[PDB]
């Protein structure tokens, strides 16, 4: 289905696959995303079934003192029964999102992201060279870090960069 | 030890090839020159 | 400079002639001029020119269409890029 | 066939009038020219082929190359529009 | 004043290396200024020659087929 | 194999002879191809002589000044071709690649 799938975008690429000359096959395309969202959680739900029938001869445990982290969460896995579906459709949901970002580095590479932008570094040069206070405010103490550490507003070049930094990482 | 002997060699060598790169350089840009007023 | 260095145009092994000449040649013709003044000039005519007009209009390009071929999303990312370059200054 | 008749078809290039064919004529050109003749293509196929003969070819190229050009640059006016349309406009 | 502007460089990052004030812009500086300034240079000088040279080989031997190919 | 001072010449002739055009079928009848490979054969033959690998021994240079095409020698060696066709085809293998009807009764004739 992800071949045709792909085949099907590079055939209707040539005439818009979008905007907004595109309803009854985008509702198709959705139907069948959805139909392969329901088929997959299917699967994963009847193997975590298989598995929990399987293993059903170990269960009726209890809290140890004195263990680590593993041990807590697989007596934990062994004693509620929740927690399997809800760890279940957590990596699925997961597996689905990464599956759908696929390779961000490039994207993000391409995009060239950073800390330091080209209004800082326009700002500190004319710092170092006259005394032109642009924009807002940025104290050096040996290092750009004074208005960082003490949490001071910066300029909306800046800003801006920041909250798509910051999208992207939400999206990460 | 051959170490500071290769380490030596390959400094010369370093030098040697900003000497050449600088007067080839120069002669393309003499030959190119000529070329381009003698066509 | 050591920042003039490369010519290669393209993924392929692709070569250019000569890359920066002191003195009057017809090569200079062909790549940028031989004074920082000149390029100084372009990047502020075309920093004056990238006003919130133009801006208005790219983002409203940007956002009513979005490719039609297979090559990556790189709106934004051209976006910016020329903006950062055309008001930046070269050394 | 468009090297062995270069003539006829750089003459085309050169020769424009405000009608309607015209501009049509001079667009299949331009795009055929870009579509089958570039120094990409050339290096990528037909490259051991007689380098003489890839050396008229991409003389002819580059000839296109600059009809081209000057092509766009005579009709990259927004002007030139309404000053074409006057010349065509039967009724 | 070049040499003295280095030694005085060289001074201030050594006494600010065990300041943590200072290691941005530490790690900022290159190493071996003097060796990467020579490796850069050299880089290109060498890829402008080698592109000048190999464009001017390509056009000559272009040029030699097409005289080749008309005089044969 | 036989002769001794004959090994590379009937290797260059044998290279030389292998740029014949034998009627060539690229999507069409094209007569452009003929005409390239007729002019590879006549560049690489002048390119032998030239240099001396076909050159230096009797027998293959009066080979060569047949193949370029002549009428004395054809009219002295007449014992090996038969009569007026038999000149106008040598003539028209040995002169041009091809040739067009309205130029086959003046060679002819």
């Amino acid at each position: 289905c992800n071949t045709q799938i792909t085949l099907l975008k590079k055939i209707v690429k040539r005439v818009t696959p979008g905007q907004q000359k595109f309803s009854k096959t985008a509702s198709i395309l959705w139907l069948l995303q959805q139909e392969m969202v329901t088929w997959r959680l299917i699967a994963a739900l009847y193997r975590d079934r298989i598995q929990s029938a399987l293993e059903e001869e170990n269960m009726f445990e209890i809290a140890a003192p004195n263990a680590s982290e593993k041990t807590i969460v697989d007596k934990l896995f062994q004693r509620d029964t929740l927690v399997r579906q809800s760890q279940l459709v957590v990596d699925w949901l997961e597996s689905i999102a990464k599956d759908e970002v696929g390779d961000f580095s490039d994207n993000i590479e391409y995009y060239a992201k950073s800390v330091y932008w080209e209004n800082t570094l326009h700002t500190l040069k004319q710092r170092s060279m006259l005394s032109l206070g642009s924009s807002r405010p940025l104290v050096s103490e040996l290092d750009p870090d004074a208005p960082i550490r003490q949490k001071l507003p910066l300029d909306d070049l800046d800003r801006e960069d920041d909250i798509r930094l910051l999208k992207y990482l939400f999206t990460l | 030890q051959h170490a500071d002997e290769e380490r030596e060699k390959t400094y010369k060598l370093a030098e040697n090839i900003d000497a050449q790169l600088k007067r080839m350089a120069q002669d393309l840009k003499e030959v190119i020159e000529h070329l381009n007023t003698s066509a | 400079d050591p920042v003039f260095s490369n010519m290669t145009f393209g993924n392929r092994r692709f070569q250019d002639t000569f890359n920066t000449d002191p003195n009057m040649d017809p090569r200079n013709l062909r790549q940028n001029k031989v004074s920082q003044q000149d390029v100084d000039t372009l990047l502020r005519e075309g920093a004056n020119s990238f006003g919130e007009s133009l801006q208005k209009r790219l983002l409203d390009i940007e956002s009513l269409y979005c490719k039609v071929r297979s090559r990556h999303s790189f709106i934004q990312a051209l976006v910016r890029r020329i903006r950062g370059l055309l008001r930046v200054s070269r050394v | 066939f468009l090297v062995a008749h270069s003539d006829t078809i750089q003459a085309i290039l050169r020769s424009q009038e405000g009608s309607l064919g015209s501009l049509q004529e001079l667009a299949l050109l331009t795009g055929i020219i870009s579509k089958a003749a570039l120094p990409g293509v050339l290096n990528e196929l037909d490259i051991g082929l007689n380098d003489g003969s890839m050396m008229e070819l991409q003389g002819h190229i580059g000839r296109f190359q600059r009809q081209c050009l000057a092509l766009l640059n005579r009709f990259g006016g927004s002007d030139r529009l309404r000053q074409l349309s006057l010349q065509d406009d039967s009724s | 004043l070049e040499g003295f502007a280095s030694i005085e460089d060289v001074q201030q990052r050594n006494k600010l290396k065990q300041d943590p004030k200072y290691l941005q812009l530490l790690y900022k500086k290159p190493l071996d200024p003097k060796s990467e300034t020579q490796m850069q240079e050299i880089r290109r000088l060498n890829q402008y020659v080698k592109n000048a040279v190999q464009d001017v080989n390509d056009v000559l031997d272009l040029e030699w087929d097409q005289y080749l190919e008309e005089k044969q | 194999s036989t002769s001794a001072s004959a090994r590379s010449m009937c290797r260059v002739l044998d290279d030389l002879l292998k740029k014949m055009p034998m009627l060539h079928t690229g999507g069409t009848q094209t007569l452009t191809e003929f005409e390239l490979k007729w002019q590879h054969w006549r560049e690489e033959c002048e390119r032998h002589l030239q240099n001396g690998t076909f050159s230096s021994n009797v027998h293959m240079e009066a080979v060569c000044r047949v193949l370029l095409g002549d009428e004395e020698v054809l009219l002295e060696k007449r014992d090996l071709m038969t009569t007026w066709y038999h000149f106008l085809v040598s003539r028209l293998l040995f002169k041009h690649p091809t040739v067009k009807p309205t130029e086959l009764h003046f060679y002819a004739q």
